[PDB]
RNA sequence: GGGAACAAAGCGAAGCACCC
C-alpha cells in the first residue's frame, strides 16, 4: 500500500496473509468470507508467465495478523489449505480478467476479536454503493513504493488506505490494457491532490465498503493489477466481486 | 449464512469507530 | 411473464445467444 497508514488493531479482522512454506515468504493478501473459505486473486496462485503455479501444500494462510513478520502468539491462527479453486475463465494470458480464486481451509478457524468474516454484497447493496465518487478501503502488507527485496519499502504492520471509485471511461482511457466489465478501478485523480494506491504484494486483499444502510462491511473488490503504483493519471484495478458472485456461491454451495 | 458478517468485534460491536471510517460515510454525501 | 445466462459476446457518474 502506497501513501496509506498503519491499521488499527482489529480494523480489518477479515484480512488474510497468504504465505509460502519454502522459502518462507509473504505471497499475497486474501480475505476471510466464512469460517472455512478464503477469497483471493487467481494470479497469486496461477500465473505461468512468472512460472507460478502453487498447489495446496506449497502454502499457508495466516489469519488475525497485524505485524508483517512477527509470529503473533495467541492472536494469529494458521491454517492449511484443503483445496484451491481458480475461476474457470481466468484470463492470465491477456488482462487478468476474472482474477479471483477460493481456498477451502482444512479445518474451520475460530472467530475472535481479531478474526471475523467480511460480507459479500447482494444486488441492492452493490448497485447502491459501487458508484463513482464513493470511497472504499484497501488493506495489505505489500510494497510501500513502486520503486519486495528492499526492507525500507516493506511495512512493519498492516497498511490501510481509503480511495474513491472511478468512472469507467476514465479507467479505460488511463491504460492501453483492455478493461472488462469484471473489473473496476479506484484512486484519486491528479487534480484531487490526495494520493494512495495498492501495490505489488497487495493482490488478493479486499477493497471494502461500509454500508450506511446496516453498518456492515462488504467486500466489493479484490486487489488485482496496476501499472506502477500511485502514478498521477493511473488507477488501481480490482476484481468486481459482485459480478462474479454466482461463481463464488456455486463453489461454496457445491464443495462443502 | 453469513449470519454475523461485516461487524468488527473491536469497533461496531463496541459502538466504537475507527479513525477514518467517517471519510467513507462522507463520500456518500452526494454521489453517485 | 418465468428460468437460465459458471456476468458469455456486447452495449456510462454501468444498468439493458438457450429453454418454458
Ligand atoms: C499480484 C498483485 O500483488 C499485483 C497487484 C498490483 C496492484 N498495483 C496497483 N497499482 N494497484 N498484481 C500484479 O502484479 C499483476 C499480476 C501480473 C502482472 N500484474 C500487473 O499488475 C502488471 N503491472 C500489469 C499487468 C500485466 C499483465 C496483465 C495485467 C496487468
Ligand atoms: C499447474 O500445476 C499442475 C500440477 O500440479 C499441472 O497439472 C497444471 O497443468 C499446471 N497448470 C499450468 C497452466 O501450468
Ligand atoms: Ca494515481
Ligand atoms: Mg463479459
Amino acid at each position: 500500500i502506497v501513501e496509506g497508514s498503519d491499521a488499527e488493531i482489529g480494523m480489518s479482522p477479515w484480512q488474510v496473509m497468504l504465505f509460502r512454506k519454502s522459502p518462507q515468504e509473504l505471497l499475497c493478501g486474501a480475505s476471510l468470507i466464512s469460517d472455512r473459505w478464503v477469497l483471493t486473486a487467481a494470479h497469486c496462485l496461477l500465473y505461468p508467465p512468472w512460472d507460478k503455479n502453487f498447489t495446496e501444500n506449497d502454502l499457508l494462510v495466516r489469519i488475525g495478523k497485524h505485524s508483517r513478520t512477527r509470529y503473533e502468539r495467541n492472536i494469529e491462527k494458521i491454517s492449511m489449505l484443503e483445496k484451491i479453486y481458480i475461476h474457470p475463465r481466468y484470463n492470465w494470458r491477456e488482462n487478468l480478467d476474472r482474477d479471483i480464486a477460493l481456498m477451502k481451509l482444512k479445518k474451520p478457524v475460530a472467530f475472535s476479536d481479531y478474526i471475523h468474516p467480511v460480507c459479500l454484497p447482494d444486488r441492492e447493496t452493490a448497485a447502491s454503493l459501487l458508484q463513482a465518487g464513493y470511497k472504499g478501503r484497501v488493506t495489505g502488507w505489500g510494497n510501500l513504493k513502486e520503486t519486495a527485496n528492499v526492507g525500507k519499502g516493506q511495512p512493519s504492520v498492516l497498511q490501510v488506505v481509503n480511495l474513491p471509485i472511478v468512472e469507467r471511461p476514465v479507467c479505460k482511457d488511463s491504460t492501453r490494457i483492455r478493461i472488462t466489465d469484471n473489473m473496476f478501478c479506484a484512486g484519486y485523480k491528479p487534480d484531487e491532490g490526495k494520493r494512495g494506491d495498492a501495490c505489488e504484494g497487495d493482490s488478493g486483499g479486499p477493497f471494502v465498503m461500509k454500508s450506511p444502510f446496516n453498518n456492515r462491511w462488504y467486500q466489493m473488490g479484490i486487489v488485482s493489477w496496476g501499472e506502477g503504483c500511485d502514478r498521477d493519471g493511473k488507477y488501481g484495478f480490482y476484481t468486481h466481486v459482485f459480478r462474479l458472485k454466482k461463481w463464488i456461491q456455486k463453489v461454496i454451495d457445491q464443495f462443502g | 449464512g453469513e449470519a454475523d458478517c461485516g461487524l468488527r468485534p473491536l469497533f461496531e460491536k463496541k459502538s466504537l469507530e475507527d479513525k477514518t471510517e467517517r471519510e467513507l460515510l462522507e463520500s456518500y454525501i452526494d454521489g453517485r
